[PDB]
């Protein structure tokens, strides 16, 4: 999963 | 007597988009509110995730559908700012706050808008999202879709 | 300025060692944090990449950085039971025995988890047996809470 700007969303983005 | 890891094992698999590995673990008694130490509970993971069999699991064993991580999110922010309808749909049918506010003032509202989703936009406006929130930069929906130059959106947002 | 770490907030959550390296000779702050004060070693800790932790100790990084909860990266490494950085971290001297904003050391994080393995390690690196969180619980109350009875007797002789 691609990052992306907002609140936190490291924590929301592993693998692709 | 050995304590039960299940709550760690429920949020990887919503993550990484086990469904039936979240039917097991659910039917097994993991806690269906389980979260990690910034306060991410399997809801969210399944909600930016794009995980809707896992979503509709978790609701049937009466999860929290407006629990707020250490950083503002609930789960229908982060279904809404990844374009993910079919879940912004159900949670919204389920009690979701349409005007919570994340850590920046953003509400589900400014993040589809700030994305482009315009079916989620208008499913947020039928369940009565605020067209006037200001997030914490001081722009409302309608701010952002003429910042980002998209015409179909500032069209419904009038 | 803070582009650079944006970027190194990014490699370190990818697991990208070498453009860690490039990033800090391009004059990366080792220790750039987000509006949540959360650092590039706390998310390589959350993500368990044990090489980047490494590589970040090389050039410097401060591993007692806590963020605006109050984590350290040791906290993150001991929830979620990554004991090779736990290990790591203890080594270069962080704080075994840092409080959340509750209270809680890695050793009640831990035990709330039943990381055996990891309660071993953090005991042997001086945690502190008798500390309470602001509810009043040591990790000891915590393992008789959860009745995990391996955690209690280990516990329960200190």
């Amino acid at each position: 999963k691609r990052i992306h700007i907002g609140p936190g969303r490291a924590f929301y983005t592993t693998x692709p | 007597h050995h304590g039960s890891d299940l709550g760690k094992k429920l949020l990887e698999a919503a993550r990484a988009g086990q469904d039936d590995e979240v039917r097991i673990l659910m039917a097994n008694g993991a806690d269906v509110n389980a979260n990690d130490v910034y306060g991410i509970t399997p809801l969210h993971l399944a909600a930016y995730m794009g995980h809707l069999e896992i979503v509709e699991v978790l609701l049937k064993y009466g999860v929290d559908v407006n629990a707020s991580d250490q950083f503002g999110n609930t789960p229908l922010h982060l279904a809404a700012d990844d374009g993910h309808l079919e879940i912004v749909e159900v949670l919204l049918k389920h009690g979701t706050d349409v005007n919570a506010t994340d850590t920046w003032g953003s509400t589900p509202l400014h993040l589809a808008a700030h994305r482009g989703h315009l079916e989620i936009v208008e499913v947020l406006l039928k369940y009565g999202a605020d067209v006037n929130a200001q997030d914490k930069f001081g722009k409302t929906a309608f701010d952002i879709s003429i910042d980002n130059g998209n015409e179909d959106l500032a069209e419904i947002l009038q």
